[PDB]
């Protein structure tokens, strides 16, 4: 009964820590992250 | 906008965290007066990151939301993310 009742606690707290950050400058690292592979390619 | 409706994030994220430890560690730096016990600390950063902790950081963040509005949030009302 008790891990269950500590098991939805951290489901929240783990998702919540994996949501965007606002600010965040997206495209230099999508740019980046297309592009890195390419050079091994 | 009103203290009711706010719509963003409770939590601080990390750009806003590292520019709140650092404005807080360059007043800190320039005999500004210090909100929390320090114990042996000479160290502005140390000292900044500690008051981080305690919620004691005298700065409120204005977030401006995309449409040209913003938002003021405290830094005790944030939630420090670590």
């Amino acid at each position: 009964g008790e891990a269950f009742d500590w098991l939805l606690g951290e489901i929240e707290s783990k998702f919540n820590q994996a949501i965007a950050h606002p600010g965040e400058m997206v495209g230099a690292l999508a740019a980046q992250s297309l592009g890195e592979p390419a050079t091994q390619m | 906008q009103a203290n009711q409706k706010r719509i963003t994030t409770p939590y601080m994220t990390k750009y806003e965290r590292a520019r709140v430890l650092g404005t807080r560690a360059l007043q800190i730096a320039m005999c500004a007066p210090v909100m929390v016990e320090l114990e042996g600390e000479t160290d502005p950063l140390l000292i900044a990151m500690k008051e981080l902790k305690a919620r004691k950081i005298p700065i409120i963040i204005r977030r401006y939301l995309p449409d040209g509005s913003y938002e003021d949030w405290g830094v005790d009302e944030l939630i420090i993310t670590d």
